[PDB]
RNA sequence: CAGUCCCUCCCGCUCGGGAGGAGGCACUCUGGGGGGACUGCCGGCGAUAAGCCGGAGGAAGGGGCGGGCGACGGUAGGUCAGUAUGCCCCGAAACCCCCGGGCUACACGCGCGCUACAAUGGGCGGGACAAUGGGACCCGACCUCGAAAGGGGAAGGGAAUCCCCUAAACCCGCCCUCAGUUCGGAUCGCGGGCUGCAACUCGCCCGCGUGAAGCUGGAAUCCCUAGUACCCGCGUGUCAUCAUCGCGC
């Protein structure tokens, strides 16, 4: 199953299928990804799935876009998304629900334009 | 900490010299002044059922004069 | 060693060796740190175990530092003004080569050389508020 | 096999439709396979300026935007096909670049 | 990276974090059981639009907004004891993961000086540093005159989880000592009502004077 | 000797065309024009307001 | 900033009398027949005279 | 396995450690000198420092392919402050990476597409996935999961 | 390595890991259209109206988000030192051309941006990363030499094809140990680089001894309110250089 995810300018493109476990990021382990707090950020929605479908399926997720944090989040979209989807499971998209309303409908937040007037240090920026 | 806590159970309206301090009506829960309803003044966002807490239970607010 | 001398001042074992040649007028943290390469000594060891031979090292290191293999542009005063050849000037050496050329300016007459005897600004800046 | 890339470019959206669809029917007509035609990224020219004509007065700028638009057409080699994109009713504003690649 | 990677995989069992879950963390005073919330999330960061919501920065974690109050202080119109509080290096203005790291240091040093959950000796410290009467001008007639007013909840903790954020920076300022080592003073001295503590003391400045001015 | 001397570089070298100041002259893809005659000349060039 | 523009009051009232029968309560149902009636091609207004011919459609039967 | 699979930072400390055996690469006599780059502000630390270079530098042809020295210099540069002028992104040093290069194309491990960059050689790749598998099997004995 | 027979490379625990070609069009993507989304409904408020509040459902909801679009007059505001131009004035000048200087000059007052007033810290090494636009005497990848600014050669590029290309913020393996100093570089002199007829008045950068004041600043004081304040950087306009500026990302 094919899943997207978009956060910011961050976009996670996830693939999901049978598999020991294995979960790539960019084709890197989740594990090892420095910034801990993105770890937490993706490993999310699998925390919250469980085991056992955490070692039934493999999910290769390139990312691209954005900074590490969008790409964190863009990748917890699509994980829970891919999750979703190749279940097809009611409870598990209302327990995704109850932890956050974003599981499956995410952010529409996008940045707004640099008016002028010192449009240097961002939109609703003026001169003293 | 001799203090009393005590419910919002009613909102006049917006008080205060600025419109931050708003007249709740709210019921005395624990203390001697047990279950009396009095007009106080609440500072920061009031709701509903909110507990607020109290130093002074004789202390009440002059009816507003609009 | 608490107190230690090296070229005519006084340094502190506590620091660093590159940080403790830092208190010579003539020596600096990327100076201090080539030459005791050039040595063959981490800068880091503390100035509390400075022995002679190695303070004499420095020293002659300070004396002649292009033959011992710092590249030319490594010193404050490349292509010195009376002799054309490279040196590092230490203490009242610099004191007197910028007395010599603060004269010098001030005998040709040039525009630096009227600044300098103001007390004024040499590069362009401009005066109507800073200062 | 032969292909001839066509990149039409106009600033009016329905004068490159127009144009689309004049290809689209004489390659059709004409029983050549056509790729359809790729809408490629719109140039977008902004320009910047202050509107006070003078040094007087609070700081107010416009900024103005061309959107040029451009689409790509691969069709197949077909000489009787590429006589019938000469005789095509251009309009003024729509530029046509036709090529030809292996 | 093992440390890291030991953080990464104990929270698998959903824990605020890393550990220390919000099961064995109670509250005691009933006032502000509705407004903080205790729910188990594994990062306390949602990017929520709570502001736009009167009320809905109820449903934001204790820790997220503890580091929301933590983030913005510095630079301001108060100067306690003649002081100019600022992050002139390295602000951590914009800059949440370093106020991530920063109370994380802070959590794991309450851990190995208390022994206890953390989140406990948190609500310990936000329920004895709430002040809970203030004063208000009123005019009448031109009149002027002071009045001690009750405070709401929330303000109150707004006001406490600012002391606390506001002790962080007073000490940690043009000291020597580091930001962690002092939000866990603020937060230990406040938990057992010390007055030393910036939070108790301004707690009873403002408990005071409104209990003066009826 | 009424020759002005020749220059590629500088703003004496640029002049609007329509005006001739040496002063505001926007070169993007070459216009050569003053950045106010801009305003007199903007909806004949195509440009729309967005 | 709610309030419904004039002359929409004035087209819906004229929409309603002409077909009355042809409205329900059903937004997507007016608003179809609203688009197939009427030229708006803003479908913003299109909207908003569907959703005001929806309120209206339910008053008719209130009394 | 593959570098891919391990983290860069233990990998390109393995691969230092390891190359710092060979003798085709060496710190030039002017290397200990000479700062990083342009936008640093003091001089390096270690002594080592260089095989760190050279154990990137290779590490970057594996993952890139073709490149050549402006990149690299783009990628090493850094910001560094302007003293009353704001801070400002600099590139690195040329000379260094230069050098860098070349003792690992005489060391066989990269080699040279003139008109496209520096590519790895097949023995270059092999050394960096042997490193890397290496460390695969260290982390999957700490980690079981990267056995996924 | 979306699935990936066939071919190529390397490694392994032989599970597989990663990469390219073959070939495909899969997600975002670029863009020709339409829908959805609308006080649509529940309840209350409000005259049952208008419209409001709370609620649910919906990706998004009761002027969806930011703007273009600011009428009638007033301020005898500024702009004839730009354009059209009332009036007056000079006509080898109140014309034109060439050059040296000035427009940068300081005991100073005021405004606005940039930075320095450290342990958040300065230094070495690794890594998650964009984006507005631009490029022909240009982007300039890239080979090679020189620390280096750069020089010789050089592919591709007149725009989803090549280059500018790196973002920056961040965390960690490690070092330094609360100091006007390992902060911070002004300020000098030296030697190199780019540009242009040439920069000392009158460019910056590259490295060297050198290190100012500044170690949290009174009455009083301006402005923003959700992708927003705070804070952090990229790029580009004008343009060889000059802006710490404006722009916009």
């Amino acid at each position: 199953i094919q899943t997207t995810g978009k956060r910011k300018t961050a976009i996670a493109r996830a693939v999901i299928r049978e598999g020991k476990g294995r979960v790539r990021i960019n084709g890197k382990p989740v594990e090892i990804i420095e910034p801990e707090i993105a770890r937490f950020t993706i490993l999310e929605p699998l925390i919250l799935a469980g085991e056992e479908i955490w070692n039934s399926v493999d999910i290769d997720v390139k990312v691209e876009g954005g900074g590490f944090m969008g790409q964190a989040e863009a990748a917890r979209m699509a994980i829970a998304r891919a999750l979703v989807e190749w279940t097809g499971d009611m409870s598990l998209k209302e327990k995704f629900m109850k932890y956050d309303r974003t599981m499956l409908v995410g952010d529409p937040r996008r940045t707004e334009p640099h008016k002028p007037n010192r449009s240097t240090k961002g939109p609703r920026a003026k001169r003293q | 900490d001799e203090g009393y806590p005590a419910e919002v159970i009613e909102i006049i309206g917006r008080t205060g010299t600025t419109g931050d301090v708003t007249q709740v009506k709210v019921r005395i829960l624990e203390g001697r002044d047990k279950g009396r309803v009095i007009r106080r003044n609440v500072r920061g966002p009031v709701r509903i059922g909110d507990i607020l807490i109290l130093r002074e239970t004789e202390r009440e607010a002059r009816e507003i004069k609009s | 060693r608490h107190i230690v001398r090296v070229a005519g001042v006084d340094l502190d074992g506590n620091k660093q060796l590159r940080w403790a040649l830092t208190a010579i007028k003539g020596i600096g943290i990327n100076f201090a740190t080539m030459v005791c390469r050039v040595a063959g000594l981490d800068p880091f060891m503390k100035a509390g175990y400075l022995t002679d031979e190695q303070v004499k090292k420095i020293e002659e290191i300070l004396a002649d530092p292009v033959a011992h293999g710092i590249p030319r542009w490594a010193v404050n005063r490349p292509k010195d003004y009376e002799t054309g050849r490279d040196l590092h000037l230490i203490t009242a050496k610099l004191d007197m080569a910028i007395r010599e050329d603060i004269m010098r300016l001030r005998r040709i007459r040039a525009y630096r050389g009227i600044r300098h005897e103001l007390g004024l600004p040499v590069r362009g800046q401009r005066t109507r508020s800073n200062f | 096999m032969q292909k001839a890339r066509i990149k039409i470019a106009s600033t009016n959206v329905r004068s490159l439709d127009e144009v689309a669809n004049q290809i689209k029917q004489i390659a059709e007509r004409t029983g050549v396979r056509m790729s359809g035609p790729i809408p490629l990224p719109t140039k977008r020219i902004r320009i910047t300026t202050r509107k006070s004509p003078d040094g007087e007065g609070s700081a107010t700028f416009d900024r103005w935007e061309l959107r040029v638009h451009k689409r790509l057409i691969d069709i197949e080699a077909d000489e009787r096909a590429m006589r019938q994109i000469m005789r095509i009713r251009v309009p003024e504003d729509v530029t046509i670049e036709i090529e030809l690649i292996s | 990276a093992k440390p890291l990677n030991e953080r990464f995989f104990i929270p698998h069992e959903i824990k605020v974090m890393g550990r220390w879950s919000t099961e064995d963390v109670e509250v005691r005073d009933p006032s502000l059981k509705p407004y903080i919330n205790l729910e188990p999330r594994l990062l306390p960061h949602t990017h929520g639009r709570h502001a736009k919501k009167h009320f809905g920065k109820a449903n934001v974690h204790i820790v997220e907004r503890l580091i929301n109050k933590i983030m913005r202080s510095g630079g301001s119109h108060y100067k306690v004891a003649g002081h100019f509080m600022r992050r002139e290096h390295r602000s951590l203005n914009s800059k949440k993961v370093k106020a991530y790291e920063v109370v994380k240091e802070a959590f794991k040093i309450i851990e190995q000086r208390t022994g206890k959950n953390p989140i406990q000796v948190l609500v310990w410290a936000i329920e004895n540093a709430a002040p809970r009467e203030d004063t208000t001008s009123v005019m009448f007639g031109g009149i002027r005159y002071h009045v001690a007013v009750d405070i709401s909840p929330m303000r109150r903790l707004d006001v406490a989880l600012r002391n606390i954020a506001l002790g962080a920076s007073a000490k940690c300022y043009r000291n020597k000592m580091s930001f962690a080592e002092a939000l866990a003073e603020e937060i230990i001295l406040a938990a057992n009502k010390d007055p030393k503590s910036y939070a108790y003391s301004k707690k009873l400045e403002i408990e005071r004077i409104a209990e003066s001015s009826r | 000797y009424n020759k002005r001397k020749p220059r590629k570089f500088g703003k004496g070298a640029r002049r609007c065309i329509r005006c001739g100041q040496y002063g505001p002259i926007i070169r993007i893809q070459g216009l050569m024009l003053c950045r106010h005659c801009f305003r007199e000349v903007a909806p004949k060039l195509g440009f729309r307001k967005y | 900033g709610k309030i419904r523009q004039g002359f929409i009051k004035r087209v819906a009232r004229e929409l309603v009398n002409k077909y009355p029968n042809e409205f329900t309560t059903d937004f997507e149902h007016n608003k179809k027949k609203v688009q197939e009636l009427t030229n708006v091609t803003s479908k913003k207004i299109r909207n908003r005279i569907a959703g005001y011919v929806t309120k209206l459609v339910r008053m008719k039967m209130e009394g | 396995a593959t570098v891919y699979d391990v983290p860069g930072d233990l990998l390109v400390e393995r691969v230092a450690q390891r190359l710092k055996e060979i003798p085709e690469i060496k710190p030039p006599e002017w290397a200990p000198f000479v700062k990083t780059g342009r936008h640093k502000e003091r001089l390096p630390e270690q002594e080592d420092w260089w095989y760190y270079r050279v154990a990137s530098i290779l590490r970057r042809v594996y993952l890139d392919g073709p490149v050549g020295i402006e990149r690299l210099r783009t990628y090493y540069g850094g910001r560094k402050n302007r003293g009353h002028a704001p801070e400002k992104f600099y590139k690195a040093g040329g000379s260094i990476i230069r050098k860098a290069l070349q003792q690992l194309e005489a060391a066989g491990f990269v080699e040279k597409v003139p008109g496209k960059g520096r590519v790895i050689t097949p023995k270059g790749r092999s050394f960096l996935d042997k490193i890397a598998t290496e460390l695969k099997k260290e982390l999957e004995e700490i980690i079981p999961e990267l056995k996924k």
